[PDB]
């Protein structure tokens, strides 16, 4: 108020008026008329007075019950099991970058940077890494060799590797004995299975040769549907495997409706059908059970989707000569990298 | 020189912004997006200080008839009239300079870098070829970054409980309203740290407060929060006759049994206090005119 | 420390200099002009604590007049408000003549000058606080002046830095020192018999013992020398044995 | 308060503290990493209750030490490390003094 | 304390495995010494008002600050003959007695500080996740290294989605649009009598901080509430890795143990949620679960 | 303020303490253990509140600190702010 | 519970308290607490945020008027410009070189 | 206290006392061992830096 | 009452300086194994369903009967930081920054890198000591590699010591004076011994028996030992100690060698006093003010802070599942109204599609990035490329700012660029 | 300096020392400083006579001998940024 700045500005004007002037003089200081102490009747901001310290709060909503119940709920939604932090695919295994000096010349992700640009994009603009200038064969070294370089790379590298949260069974991977991936058996599983999508791999065995703005300038009509949209989520759901949206879905209802039925004839009564209903907007294939696209993985890596995926590769992923491009590829042979 | 390359800054010019720039480091600050470059990180202040940095980094020493702004004679002449002209406060100031700035250099000096230090006021040391050749000999035997002064207080142990943020008082108008009623023990949950190091936080915090409120700062601020150390350096001093601070060298040699602690435990868990006031304040150490005396020796107001 | 009507009162507790025997007052009043406390007899035996310091129950024991009362002495007064405690010698008058139990279980009691001269309260005084109309009349008190009228005939013009020649006041402190949150605590050795006593300081490379070793530290700078070349300052190794080393430090 | 503790730097006069008489100089005494020394009275302009007391139930090591044994045998040029003392000249010159 | 302990590590937790960002230890503890400080001041407070407590048919009347702190005891003369020993547990009775009382009120405040820290928690969570960027699975699915394979038991779940799939819907929209409604009543013919009604000075009042003179305490101005939107916020990790990556390293670290144990809690509250509804075992017998890895 | 434009050919060496001792080839004593044996009377930091009636203490301090500072250029353009 | 009522006092023995009379009232009329729930200690209205009033526990470093100004300000001319070039009304994608 | 159930706040419990200020640097007193020249430090002029 | 002053204690050894530590010692000082959960046992998980063990009882931890819902005391956590240190800190983290290698920090900081043949195996990139040699007495041993052959095996004793708290001592028989210095100081460094300084000296008479010298170790006021004796103990950094050796030094066996040897093993034999309490399972007087936060806690836990919430458990089951995850040609708008148009420009892990919404501008920008990958026979053609076709312009592939091509190198035609980058913008 | 623990010992010492400063002692202190010609100590100190308890009280006063003196100081004393009453020109200057 009036009273509390006023009060602290004559205690900082007698604490030094120097600095409360326009040209401040030389401050250096004297003597206090009240001993070698007077900070004990100095010191300090002023201090208002206590019932009205402590009474002159207005008072404040009852945030009741219900906003609880919300909140609660919030909490108790987040704490579920994002998917992958217990098993850590290598691009976030692989994405560090440290500020410092040492750190950039082994390239960390140099090799895996180089399998996603050789995968997942052209190879006529693209990068990549070479453990030529990489410093240790551009893999790690030994272990006894080098004096401690390689150690604290390898360290580093693990700590920012380590997986964490609950796993399928019930364990940090570290806990004591509770193994996970014995002898490499999830990616084992994850080979046998490979994340194919029936939906899209219907999309494909009846395209299988369209160019993706032929199909969708045929489906899209005039004005029923956009062709900037259904392009967007054509492709973020033909490669980088996603469920396919609402209106794209509701495309591949009517376009692929052969290739459903063809997947549609020998049913019994109880068995799955693939049945591409969106009757609620979740796109998520455990809300499905995946029927509404035919997918095992609830969510899956784009990543490792779209290596399986290129690795399938009918698409045109080499724009050259094709007779040049067969011949090359065979004569090079099958250890053509 | 100095009014042109430091106190005249309107003089200076950043790097001029593209728009394509503009738009990008709005859009990568207001939002800071999964996998960024590390190139949209670089802030105008940041650049203007490392500028004025560089500025004063290549300021040169020599007759001032050649491109230099100033001799030696000139500058050193510029610096004694002001270190005259200094007061009390002017000299705190400058003083806490030294102390942040060169203070902790001269811990980390080497025989290596007499050249560079020589060479910041373009000075010539008496043997400078014999130095420049063992110096880099020396500079050659490790690291470029190794070796460079520039760089050797670029760490600080227990990187979470910064500086930078405790210049700015922890509920600040909290405490400067009713500082009877805000012992160090409802602050001491504010940093997670151990407890002797908190509640120094507290007593540097009070006097960053005080300082900035620009009012008197309360010297018995720690002894109120050190009350026990205070009083047991009071008696360590009257015991063994020493003027100081009592190191752990010098503590008793008692072995405590694993449940001394339980008489306090008990009176401690069942102790109950009229309001909360009575249960934490300054005082409550103090027991007998021994210990009213030992605290309040000190102040012989 | 409330005002309501601007007279200032303050809760504090008197106590016997001992702390032993104690009486509290609620909302006492704070006048700035009387010099003394004024307590009623009654509380000359209920703080009397015959410590051993003081023998008796008090120190000073006078028979005064404002003979009304006893001048008793000294009794450690503490003001809710305060972390200092107050010590007085407040006149013990007797409650015959002077009455003071003004209303029901009130009492009339009234903190003097002799306390608010040792308490934050003190700041109250100076012109600009809660206390300066009370303040009794004299030449260095306008009563109803405005306060900014007596900071401008000091002195004011501006506000706190406002005129940019002033420093600012909250630059005055752009760095405190906490050694364990920056860089670690430092390496401490001594030459002396003490840490007390002797210096920080080794003696540096000059002295007439150091020059053969730091001769050889130069030339076989591979080899081990030995010598008192070690206990001086300068040092084979990068790092100087240059007081205040931060021996823990992240990056040396 | 510190006291005004004994056989300072100080206090201490020369024969006793180094080994040979020193001038008192009440200007520029470098052997006790002094500059100038204004001497007003002891006790005047300091408070009243610092003046302490003055302390000295010690041992003055510099000066005197118990149990005092040549420090090396060999060579004879070694006492106990209380024989600090300069290098005494061959026959002493003496200037005239202006 | 430990519930608000318990609670902040699994946001850490969250806050980090669930976006690659990581909370400030500053801001860690001035959220719990907030909550402490919540408590001082219930606290204060609670001593200056009185729980009365009475013994049998109310002889003995035990004044007592909520606290515990016994202040006075009134007592029937028809008790100063009982005992040494029933004197005391008599008024140790009048006393339990008071002290349920003043526990009854001490545990109808806490319940106000869980949903004032509650209020304050909002934004955090909210901000994690009330944004496109959050999803998660379902809690049976085995996670495998490329993505997450299915559950068998208990088909078809119910995925829910907390976020409107239209345009973006933000609590600042909504509060903006709360004080239009406001200023359109403050407008309207109901409006503008009811508030020159009790009715609307009351809320006036109780809830108009653009209106607290110059030095009233509390908000001196009305808020928006909080945004935290972690998936599109590099707290922490950003600075950490910048300045030193071992403290990156570490508090990474942490926060990732952190949820990891909160994960601990989860698993061991459901252990005891089906020994106790008849689902699971006291002894394992299902071993292919651990086994089969 | 207070200007004449002097000149100064030999400064100092910087007293950055670590210049080169002058070397020399035999000691004048050959005797180590001087060095190792040599005690002092004591070096009573503070006799009573330290206080003196010349600021003996800071303004030496401060007599140190200025001209350290010339010498380092006042020490700012190796860092200050490059944080 | 002995030395919790010295401290407080001793027993205070007043005749006839819970005791009632012939009308079923008790003489003496009992000891009535005031206590209940505070209802506007929440201390985030209390430690609130210093600038703004956002008044709750979570640190946000803000940033000064003026270089927020000024700051936005030019952010939307730059984007104005970049975007909307020709100033037709239409965001263009594809401005120029010298957009 | 007198009935002994006090918590009791011993000096066992003192922390340590921590130097809260820096106190001032230590800058180097010239002695009668730092000198740039053997020649002042001799057998005959220097017994000792003091 | 105690007429030893302590302001009047230890021997001064001239210029030899000796460290003393202000607190507690450098090792023990650090605690981030602790403070940031690096440990064994937090990686273990085994345990951690202690610190929940009180939902044994649902019923009971929602009702919090009572607050002991702490594996130690009133919380799960309450003093992690302080009442944790109450125990002899035997083994302490020391120095454990990687910041930089263990080599350079040897190296900045000691003069032992600069000699690396001389530290032995182990301790090669550890030290932080700056080592003062002291060559005790060099001797000569002839060695008879044959009876006709005979060599002059000189045998040297050396102590490398540094009063900072670290000094081994190390013997040897070489053909050479400064091969039998090195051999001497590369078995000093394996010999290297430590002491706990907290205590500056023996705090009871080590009565140890060397190879025939009987030693006492004892405590002093000050440093009262031979010269030789007396500066091993400044080596390693005894401000109040005094080693005995023999009775006399009339006694025999005395020996440079066997002096050396003796203050060492004693210095061996020592035990530190909080190695002592812990070993009587005591806790020592000095480390109690660590309690003292646990016992304040304890304190100040009356009332409303013990007061825990009503049903309230802090543990918020898992229940549901929530996918915010939108479209990205949704999330393209979504926060067009909240924030800048077109918020998800590059996100990877965002936007499921990594270049959508993009302008030109910043997709070219990504290609300056971007390099030149072979070109293969197939794709390579006499056709000129706008990659060329602007190197011969010499202009800029970021020049045509209206034209929406973006990759030049693309050898598709220019509606083909616009067409495969038409689905984005 | 040994003016001002003169004026501390003055308060505090038991025997010759007084509680409240005398106008004595106050303006002999003054003109110490104006003699030793202390121009940020004598502002300070009026500054601290201006807000003492004395001063408050009326017990001590600031005389006109105090008040012109110390304004003569002010004057003949040189400010850091101003020219005081008491700069006296070089006629060479003009050099610079």
């Amino acid at each position: 108020t009036k009273e509390y700045k006023d009060r602290l500005l004559s205690k900082q004007f007698f604490h030094n008026p120097q600095a409360f002037e326009v040209i401040p003089d030389r401050r250096d200081r004297a003597v206090t008329f009240g001993g070698k102490w007077e900070y004990q009747r100095t010191h300090g901001l002023p201090t208002v007075d206590r019932n009205e310290l402590e009474n002159g709060w207005s008072e404040v909503e009852a945030v009741t019950d219900a906003e609880m119940h919300v909140i609660e709920q919030a909490l108790r939604d987040i704490s579920g099991r994002r998917p992958g932090n217990f098993i850590k695919s290598p691009t976030k295994k692989n994405t560090l970058q440290l500020n410092e000096s040492w750190w950039e010349p082994l390239e960390f992700g140099w090799e895996q940077h180089n399998k996603e640009q050789k995968a997942l994009v052209d190879p006529t603009e693209q990068r990549l890494i070479d453990s030529a200038s990489l410093p240790f064969g551009g893999k790690i070294p030994p272990f006894g060799t080098t004096i401690g370089i390689g150690e604290r790379i390898r360290e580093i590298a693990e700590d920012y590797a380590k997986g964490f949260g609950l796993g399928p069974h019930g364990h940090s991977p570290s806990h004591d004995t509770c193994q996970y991936n014995t002898l490499n058996a999830e990616e084992d599983r994850v080979r046998e299975l490979g994340y194919k999508d029936a939906l899209v791999r219907l999309f494909d065995e009846k395209m299988a040769d369209k160019d993706v703005h032929q199909w969708a300038v045929e489906q899209c009509a005039d004005g029923e549907a956009d062709v900037r949209q259904l392009l967007l989520s054509l492709h973020e759901w033909r490669e980088r495997g996603r469920p396919p949206s609402l209106m794209l879905l509701q495309v591949l209802s009517k376009y692929l409706e052969q290739e459903i039925a063809a997947f549609n004839e020998g049913v019994p009564s109880s068995v799955p059908k693939l049945s591409l209903q969106t009757v609620d907007g979740t796109l998520s294939p455990s809300g499905n059970s995946g029927e509404r696209s035919g997918t095992i993985w609830a969510d899956v890596e784009p990543t490792a989707y779209a290596l399986q995926y290129a690795s399938q590769a009918n698409h045109s992923s080499l724009d050259e000569p094709f007779i040049l491009q067969l011949l090359k590829s065979a004569q090079l042979g099958g250890r053509n990298a | 020189w100095y009014l042109q390359n430091i106190l005249s800054v309107e003089l200076l010019k950043l790097p001029s912004r593209t728009n394509a720039e503009k738009v990008a480091i709005y859009r990568n600050q207001k939002h800071s997006l999964s996998s960024k470059k590390k190139g949209e990180a670089a802030q105008d202040d940041e650049i203007l200080a490392n500028i004025i940095k560089e500025r004063w980094r290549t300021l040169e020493f020599g007759d001032r008839d050649a491109g230099y702004p100033c001799t030696f004679s000139d500058y050193i002449q510029f610096l004694n009239e002001w270190f005259k002209s200094l007061d009390e406060e002017g000299m705190q100031r400058l003083r806490e300079h030294f102390d942040r700035r060169i203070r902790p250099l001269l811990a980390v000096m080497s025989p290596v870098d007499i050249l560079w230090l020589e060479a910041l006021t373009q000075n010539s040391p008496h043997n400078k070829e014999q130095l420049q050749r063992r110096i880099a000999f020396q500079t050659s035997l490790g690291t470029p970054e190794f070796f460079d002064m520039s760089k050797r207080l670029r760490y600080e142990i227990n990187e979470d409980y910064k500086v930078r943020d405790e210049l700015g008082p922890e509920l600040f108008a909290l405490w400067s309203k009713a500082p009877e009623r805000w012992p160090p023990e409802r602050l001491s949950k504010m940093y997670g740290l151990d407890f002797t190091l908190v509640r120094k936080i507290l007593v540097w915090h009070h006097f960053k407060a005080c300082y900035d409120a620009c009012v008197e700062p309360d010297w018995t601020l720690p002894k109120r929060l050190f009350a026990l150390e205070w009083i047991r350096d009071v008696r360590a001093r009257k015991h063994g006759l020493f003027y100081g601070k009592m190191r752990f060298a010098e503590q008793k040699i008692t072995f405590y049994s694993d449940r001394f602690l339980f008489r306090d435990l008990v009176n401690r868990r069942e102790a109950s206090y009229a309001n909360v006031w009575e249960m934490d304040d300054p005082y409550r150490f103090l027991q007998t005119e021994q210990d009213y005396e030992d605290y309040w020796g000190d102040n012989y107001d | 420390f409330r005002m309501k009507g601007g007279e200032m009162f303050v809760e504090y507790k008197i106590m016997s200099r001992d702390h032993r025997r104690s009486i509290r007052v609620e909302d006492a009043i704070v006048d700035p002009s009387v010099a003394r406390t004024v307590v009623p007899l009654s509380w000359l035996e209920q703080l009397r604590s015959p410590s051993l310091r003081l023998h008796t129950g008090y120190h000073m024991e006078e028979a005064v007049y404002v003979p009304n009362a006893i001048l008793a002495g000294p009794v450690v007064l503490s003001i809710t408000g305060q972390s200092v405690p107050v010590v007085l010698n407040p006149y013990f008058v007797p409650d015959d003549t002077w009455g003071i139990r003004r209303n029901r279980d009130e009492w009339d009691l009234r903190l003097g000058m002799d306390a608010i001269e040792q308490c934050t309260l003190f700041s109250e005084l100076r012109p600009g606080g809660l206390l300066y109309n009370k303040l009794p009349s004299s030449q260095n008190v306008t009563r109803h002046e405005p306060v900014r009228a007596t900071l401008q005939r000091y002195g004011m013009k501006c506000g706190l830095a406002e005129s940019p020649l002033v420093p600012r006041p909250w630059t005055r402190m752009r760095y405190m020192f906490i050694d364990e949150l920056q860089r670690g605590p430092k390496l401490t050795e001594f030459v002396g018999h003490n840490p007390r006593n002797g210096t920080q300081w080794r003696f540096s490379q000059h002295s007439k013992y150091f020059r053969i070793g730091v001769w050889r530290e130069t030339i076989r700078r591979n080899d081990m020398n030995e010598g008192l070349h070690g206990h001086s300052s300068w040092q084979k190794s990068p790092q100087q044995a240059v007081p205040e080393v931060r021996l823990m430090a992240p990056y040396p | 308060w510190a006291p005004n503790m004994e056989w300072g730097i100080e206090n201490t006069p020369s024969q006793e503290q180094y080994q040979e008489h020193v001038p008192d100089t009440p200007d520029a005494d470098f052997r006790k990493q002094r500059r100038i020394q204004s001497r007003p009275v002891k006790w005047f302009y300091e408070s009243h209750y610092t003046r302490t007391g003055n302390f000295a139930g010690f041992q003055p090591l510099r000066f005197m030490q118990r149990r005092t044994e040549r420090e090396v045998r060999w060579p004879d040029v070694i006492n106990a490390a209380v024989q600090i003392q300069k290098r005494k000249p061959d026959a002493y010159i003496f200037k005239a003094i202006p | 304390m430990e519930v608000y302990r318990r609670i902040t590590e699994r946001v850490r937790g969250a806050l980090w495995a669930h976006h690659g960002r990581l909370m400030s230890e500053r801001q860690f503890h001035r959220i719990l010494a907030y909550v402490y400080n919540n408590k001082y001041e219930h606290q204060i407070r609670f001593d200056r008002m009185e729980v009365v407590g009475r013994a049998w048919e109310g002889r003995v009347e035990v004044v007592t600050t909520p606290a515990g702190y016994l202040k006075r005891v009134r007592v029937n003369p028809c008790l100063e003959e009982l005992s040494s020993y029933r004197q005391q547990q008599l008024i140790l009775a009048a006393y339990a007695d008071a002290c349920a009382q003043g526990r009854r009120l001490m545990e109808k405040a806490e319940i106000n500080i869980y949903k004032q820290f509650l209020k304050d928690l909002k934004p955090i969570v909210m901000g994690i996740r009330d944004n496109p960027e959050f999803y998660t699975v379902p809690e049976d699915s085995v996670e495998t290294v490329g993505g997450t394979l299915h559950m068998g038991q208990g088909p078809t779940p119910t995925t829910y989605r907390t976020i409107p799939a239209a345009k973006a819907h933000i609590p600042v929209d909504e509060i903006r649009a709360r004080q239009e409604w406001e200023k359109k009543w403050l407008n309207s013919p109901q409006g503008q009598s009811w508030a020159l009604t009790l009715r609307g000075k009351r809320y006036f009042a109780l809830h108009g901080p653009q209106y607290r003179p110059r030095g009233a305490p509390g908000a001196k101005k009305v808020t928006m509430p909080l945004d935290l939107p972690a998936p599109y916020t590099s707290m922490d990790e950003r600075r950490l890795l910048k300045k030193n990556w071992m403290a990156y390293l570490d508090n990474k670290h942490v926060a990732e143990v952190m949820w990891t144990r909160a994960k601990i809690a989860d698993r061991e509250k459901l252990q005891r949620r089906l020994q106790e509804t008849g689902q699971a075992w006291h002894r394992p017998i299902n071993k292919e679960a651990v086994s089969r890895w | 303020m207070k200007y004449a434009d002097l000149e100064l050919t030999t400064r100092g060496e910087f007293p950055h303490g670590m210049k080169e001792p002058g070397f020399v080839k035999k000691l004048d004593q050959n005797i180590p253990w001087y060095f190792s044996t040599y005690r002092s009377m004591y070096h009573w930091p503070i006799t009573g509140d330290n206080w003196s009636d010349l600021n003996e203490a800071e303004k030496h301090h401060d007599l140190h600190m200025f001209y350290t500072l010339a010498w380092w250029k006042l020490g700012e353009g190796i860092f200050d702010a490059n944080d | 519970i002995s030395d919790m009522v010295e401290d407080a006092g001793g027993l205070e023995v007043v005749p006839g308290l819970g005791e009632l009379d012939a009308k079923g009232t008790p003489v003496v009329p009992p000891l009535q607490s005031n206590a209940h729930v505070p209802q506007n200690v929440s201390f985030y209205e209390m430690a609130r945020h210093p600038w703004e009033d956002a008044a709750s526990s979570w640190r946000r470093d803000g940033f000064t008027e003026g270089s927020l100004a000024n700051y936005e300000a030019q952010y939307r001319a730059a984007e104005r410009a970049v975007y909307d070039e020709e100033g037709r009304g239409g965001h263009n994608y594809w401005p120029s070189r010298e957009a | 206290y007198a009935r002994g159930q006090h918590p009791s706040y011993d000096m066992v419990y003192a922390g340590p006392m921590p130097e809260i200020f820096p106190n001032r640097y230590d800058f180097r007193k010239p002695t009668r061992w730092d000198f740039h020249d053997i020649e002042k430090q001799g057998k005959y002029k220097t017994s000792g830096p003091y | 009452k105690n007429l030893n002053s302590w302001y009047a204690k230890g021997t001064m050894r001239g210029g030899v300086p000796r460290i003393y530590y202000a607190w507690m010692r450098p090792g023990s000082f650090t605690r981030r194994r602790f403070e940031k959960m690096r440990n064994p046992f937090v990686d273990l998980e085994t345990g951690t369903s202690l610190y929940f063990r009180d939902t044994r009882d649902s019923a009971e931890a929602v009702a919090h009967a009572a607050d002991s819902k702490g594996l130690k005391g009133m919380d799960n956590a309450i003093d992690l930081y302080n009442e944790y240190r109450i125990v002899p800190d035997l083994y302490p983290e020391g120095f454990q920054w990687k910041h930089k290698l263990n080599t350079e920090y040897n190296q900045w900081r000691s003069n032992t890198w600069l000699t690396p043949d001389l530290i032995p195996q182990e301790h090669r990139g550890r030290f932080l000591c700056n080592f003062q040699l002291n060559i005790v007495a060099y001797d000569m041993r002839v060695v008879k590699f044959s009876p006709k052959d005979h060599r002059q095996w000189i045998y040297c004793v050396l102590y490398v010591g540094s009063g900072k708290g670290i000094a081994g001592w190390g013997r040897a028989v070489a053909p050479s004076t400064q091969e039998a210095k090195k051999e001497a100081i590369r078995e000093a460094f394996s010999n290297i011994i430590a002491v706990d300084l907290e205590q500056e000296g023996p705090m009871y008479p080590v009565r140890v028996n060397a190879d025939g010298v009987r030693v006492l170790l004892y405590p002093a006021k000050r440093i009262v030992a031979n010269f030789r004796v007396a500066d091993i103990l400044c080596a390693f950094g005894f401000q109040h100690a005094g080693c005995r050796i023999n009775l006399k030094a009339t006694n025999n066996p005395k020996s440079p060698t066997h002096t050396v040897e003796g203050v060492f093993e004693a210095v061996k034999a020592l035990r530190s006093v909080s190695e002592i309490a812990a070993s009587r399972g005591k806790v020592p007087h000095s480390l109690i003010y660590n309690i003292y936060p646990y016992l304040e806690e304890i304190r100040r836990r009356k009332g409303m802070m013990a007061m825990h919430p009503p049903g309230k458990d802090g543990l918020l089951m898992p229940d549901r599942v929530v996918d915010n995850r939108l479209p990205d040609h949704l999330k393209k708008g979504y926060y067009d109204d909240v924030y800048w148009k077109d918020f998800f420009a590059g996100s990877r892990e965002h936007l499921n599609e990594p270049k959508m919404g993009l302008r030109g501008d910043e997709m070219r920008q990504r290609l300056e990035s971007a390099q030149s990958r072979p070109i293969s026979s197939s794709t390579g053609s006499g056709r000129r490329t706008l990659e060329d076709v602007l190197k011969r312009l010499g202009k800029t592939t970021k020049d045509l700012g209206s034209i929406p091509i973006v990759n030049p190198r693309l050898d598709i035609k220019l509606p083909t660029h616009i067409k495969r980058n038409y689905s984005l913008h | 300096r040994r003016a001002e623990a003169l004026w501390y010992r003055a308060t505090e010492d038991p025997y010759f020392g007084t509680p409240q400063h005398t106008q004595r002692q106050a303006e002999a202190l003054l003109r110490v400083y104006v003699q030793t010609k202390q121009r940020g100590k004598a502002i300070d100190f009026m500054n601290a006579l201006r807000g003492s308890k004395e001063f408050l009280l009326g017990s001590i006063c600031i005389t006109p001998e105090m008040q012109e003196s110390y304004d003569r100081l002010l004057d003949t004393t040189p400010h850091p940024h101003l020219l005081t009453n008491g700069f006296t020109l070089e006629s060479n200057a003009a050099k610079y």
